[PDB]
């Protein structure tokens, strides 16, 4: 399931006007704008790669990529970015399939040349996502990724060597991946025949831009291609209330399959949950009674629902009674040391609940054990599974139960007559982290109302402000949602 | 394994001391303190009367004391009546995961 | 106060077999091993082997090799010994034991049975 097979002077193209996207989400009418950003240079060399002899080469990913082609036939699937590109860090995976974009930023394992087969692992998968496909004629790409965000332009247009004139390339798709890209390849579908595409590099430049009438990009000038187009850039030519509006809640994140598991696990081996990218309502599980605990170190309880953090997981036990007290941050007493143990600064919240309707039977449950004996302490958030036997002794014990040859493991004996303090109680222990990544667990954000023909603030996504609202007669692009 | 031993037959007045004896016992020091006796009457279920050499439990008279030496344990009774009239079983480790008994010693008192 | 109840008597032959039970109540059954005595009529107590009611890993004595086996029941709290190449030196009193450390093995036997008279 992994085949090599390579048996082989790029030519260089003009690329004349190509190339020039929608900087920003505003809507400017019948304006003459200046911009400064990565912008691909006028009438400059691209690469006309015709892969298929076969062989793609690992190409470098200098401050961003565009990237063209003219095939007809359905043969360039997708590409792969990454750094090392070998099993040692994380990487990206963008292909797509007949009706599918599904997108998976994995720790890949890659062969020599993939093609659709192409990796033989992969082992902590940390982003999804699934949407419509994005596959004579043009298409065009455009690649960015700064602070941790990547961006996606595309356009496709219908000609009959790459054509003159002029083309705006629209936003398409944003993702807070995280991970850092310098290299990255191209992966084609063999069941085959020639296939070629266009590369280019972007770079820092100066643009003028033209909007018509109706918000859409006509014309462009690059500010260092000729002594002439320098002078035209210089020319510049060729209170009663508050609202707050925001959009709806719909990704609610899944803490009922926690709180409600069928069957809860041992505290020798407990269970993690890794949650990320949803919206959790923290206000939901407090205002209730199930719950006899919900003791909070590190934040406020009634200030989790304006606060954003990178990630939150989530550790379960079934303990007895009076141990309770010995998970908390600076505690001991034989399952603090060998069991489960809480770092010094903790910032998280410990929520426990009986359940002797549930973990109890007449004979006896039998069936949850807990360490006992052990050489050393435990560092903070640490398990151990294993099974030898413990040496109390200097003769070995060569796996014997014996003498001075102790089994360290001990069952709880559940049963529906012990008092208060013999039974059982569910644990949940819920733990956030933040760090130097784009932050996506949040919490809800509330919305008031519309009142129109008065003179009011307010808060439209994050654009605050005062004034008077009524209805116009403008029209936006799909994607522009500011105005101006 | 190891065979501990005893005298088959001991006596004493009442009011004096006898000083049952044990030998053979497991001499190493991991596994030095494990020697225990017990006393029977006919017909009955033993008694426990001296663990871990000298450690002592709860129900019998600080009359009864034990003790050991080099290789011997040893039972040490004072005050002797007309019940102690019973057998002394001797108790210790041997070895491979397994504990021995003794023949045992008969007390007798002469009224 | 804890009890220790055993069954009753039985008569073999030496081609049959033995189970005999031991029955606790009053304390916490799976914190303290178990141990077996014999006592033929008229000699000194004899140690057979042990057992633990939370494991249930077993050692026995090099002598009876072969032909014993200790089993438990945690449901109603019961142990069992299995005794199959009866002869006629196998006639005696059977007897349990209870240790006093509870995660620890170490013959100090406080509390006793009753004993079961099998007179093959
Ligand atoms: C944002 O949500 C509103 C309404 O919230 C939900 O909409 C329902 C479809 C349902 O999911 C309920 O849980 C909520 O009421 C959407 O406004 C509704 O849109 C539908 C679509 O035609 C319309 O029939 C309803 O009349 C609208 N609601 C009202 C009160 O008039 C709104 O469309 C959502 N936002 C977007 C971008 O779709
Ligand atoms: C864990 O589950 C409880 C119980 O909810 C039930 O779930 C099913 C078994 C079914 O019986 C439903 O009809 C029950 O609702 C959750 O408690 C519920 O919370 C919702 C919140 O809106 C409330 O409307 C219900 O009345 C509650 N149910 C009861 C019996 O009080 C609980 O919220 C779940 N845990 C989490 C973290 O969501
Ligand atoms: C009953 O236990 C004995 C333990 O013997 C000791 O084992 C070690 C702890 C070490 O201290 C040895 O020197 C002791 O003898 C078991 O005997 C050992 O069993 C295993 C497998 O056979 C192995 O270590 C040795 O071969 C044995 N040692 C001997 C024969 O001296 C014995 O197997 C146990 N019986 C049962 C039924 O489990
Ligand atoms: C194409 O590849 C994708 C990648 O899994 C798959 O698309 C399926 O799409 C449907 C509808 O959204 C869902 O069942 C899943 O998202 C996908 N299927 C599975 C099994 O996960 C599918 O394997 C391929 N075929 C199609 C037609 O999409
Ligand atoms: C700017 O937008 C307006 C409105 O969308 C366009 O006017 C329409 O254009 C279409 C096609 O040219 C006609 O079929 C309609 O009859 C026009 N409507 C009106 C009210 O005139 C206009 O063409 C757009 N301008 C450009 C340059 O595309
Ligand atoms: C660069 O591009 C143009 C193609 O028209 C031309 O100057 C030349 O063929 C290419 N290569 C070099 C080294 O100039």
């Amino acid at each position: 399931q992994c085949v090599n097979l390579t048996t082989r002077p790029p030519a260089y193209t003009n690329s004349f006007t190509r190339g020039v996207y929608y900087p920003d989400k505003v809507f400017r009418s019948s304006v003459l704008h200046s911009t400064q950003d990565l912008f691909l240079p006028f009438f400059s060399n691209v690469t006309w790669f015709h892969a298929i002899r076969f062989d793609n080469p690992v190409l470098p990913f200098n401050d961003g990529v565009y990237f063209a082609s003219t095939e007809k036939s359905n043969i360039i699937r997708g590409w792969i970015f990454g750094t090392t590109l070998d099993s040692k860090t994380q990487s990206l995976l963008i292909v797509n399939n007949a009706t599918n974009v599904v997108i998976k930023v994995c720790e890949f394992q890659f062969c020599n040349d993939p093609f659709l087969r192409v990796y033989s692992s992969a082992n902590n998968c940390t982003f999804e996502y699934v949407s419509q496909p994005f596959l004579k004629n043009l298409r065009e790409f455009v690649f960015k990724n700064i602070d941790g965000y990547f961006k996606i332009y595309s356009k496709h247009t219908p000609i009959n060597d790459l054509p003159q004139g002029f083309s705006a390339l629209e936003p398409l798709v944003d993702l807070p991946i995280g991970i850092n890209i310098t290299r990255f390849q191209t992966l084609l579908a063999l069941h085959a025949g020639a296939a070629a595409y266009y590369v280019g590099y972007l770079q820092p430049r100066t643009f003028l831009l033209k909007y018509n009438e109706n918000g859409t990009i006509t014309d462009a000038v690059d500010c260092a291609l000729d002594p002439l187009s320098e002078t035209k850039c210089t020319l510049k030519s060729f209170p009663t209330e508050s609202i707050v509006r925001f959009p709806n809640i719909t990704n609610l994140c899944p803490f009922g399959e926690v709180f409600n598991a069928t069957r809860f696990a041992s505290v020798y081996a407990w269970n993690r949950k890794r949650i990320s990218n949803c919206v959790a309502d923290y206000s939901v599980l407090y205002n209730s009674a199930s719950f006899s605990t919900f003791k909070c170190y590190g934040v406020s309880p009634t200030k989790l629902n304006d606060l954003c953090f990178t990630n939150v997981y989530a550790d379960s036990f079934v303990i007895r009674g009076d141990e309770v007290r010995q998970i908390a941050p600076g505690q001991t007493g034989k399952i603090a040391d060998y069991n489960y143990k809480l770092p010094d600064d903790f910032t998280g919240c410990v929520i426990a609940w009986n359940s002797n309707n549930l973990d109890s039977k007449v004979g006896g449950n039998y069936n949850y054990l807990y360490r006992l004996f052990r050489k050393s302490n435990l560092k903070p958030f640490e398990r151990d599974i294993s099974t030898e036997i413990y040496q109390a002794g200097s003769t070995p014990c060569n796996g014997v139960e014996g003498f001075n040859c102790y089994f360290p493991l001990q069952s709880y004996g559940f049963q529906p007559t012990n008092g208060v303090g013999y039974q059982p109680y569910r644990v949940v222990v819920l733990s956030f982290e933040l760090l130097h990544a784009p932050a996506t667990v949040c919490g809800p954000k509330k919305s008031t109302n519309l009142v129109k023909n008065k003179c009011v603030n307010f808060n439209f996504n994050g654009l605050t402000g005062t004034g008077v609202l009524t209805e116009s007669n403008k029209k936006f692009l799909p994607f522009q949602q500011f105005g101006r | 394994q190891s065979a501990l031993t005893q005298p088959p037959s001991a006596s004493g007045s009442p009011g004096q001391s006898v000083t049952i004896s044990c030998t053979g016992t497991r001499s190493d020091v991991d596994g030095y303190n494990y020697v225990s006796w017990y006393q029977q009457h006919p017909g009955k279920a033993p008694k426990l009367m001296i663990y871990e050499v000298t450690k002592r439990p709860s129900g019998v008279p600080d009359r009864f004391s034990g003790s050991k030496s080099g290789n011997t344990a040893s039972l040490t009774v004072s005050g002797l009546q007309a019940e102690d009239e019973a057998d002394y079983y001797c108790s210790s480790y041997a070895g491979i995961n397994n504990w021995v008994f003794g023949g045992g010693t008969k007390l007798t008192v002469l009224g | 106060e804890v009890q220790l109840v055993q069954s009753g008597a039985e008569v073999k032959k030496p081609g049959a077999s033995v189970k005999v039970s031991c029955k606790a109540s009053g304390y916490t059954f799976t914190d303290h091993y178990i141990h077996w005595v014999r006592q033929a009529p008229g000699q000194g107590l004899e140690w057979m082997g042990w057992i633990n009611p939370n494991s249930g890993g077993t050692n026995y004595t090099q002598k009876f090799k072969g032909r014993v086996t200790l089993t438990r029941d945690r449901s109603i709290s019961t142990a069992y010994m299995d005794l199959s190449r009866l002869r006629s030196d196998d006639t005696a009193v059977y007897y349990c034991a209870k240790d006093v450390p509870p995660y620890i093995v170490s013959g100090w036997l406080d509390c006793w049975g009753q004993g079961t008279l099998v007179t093959v």
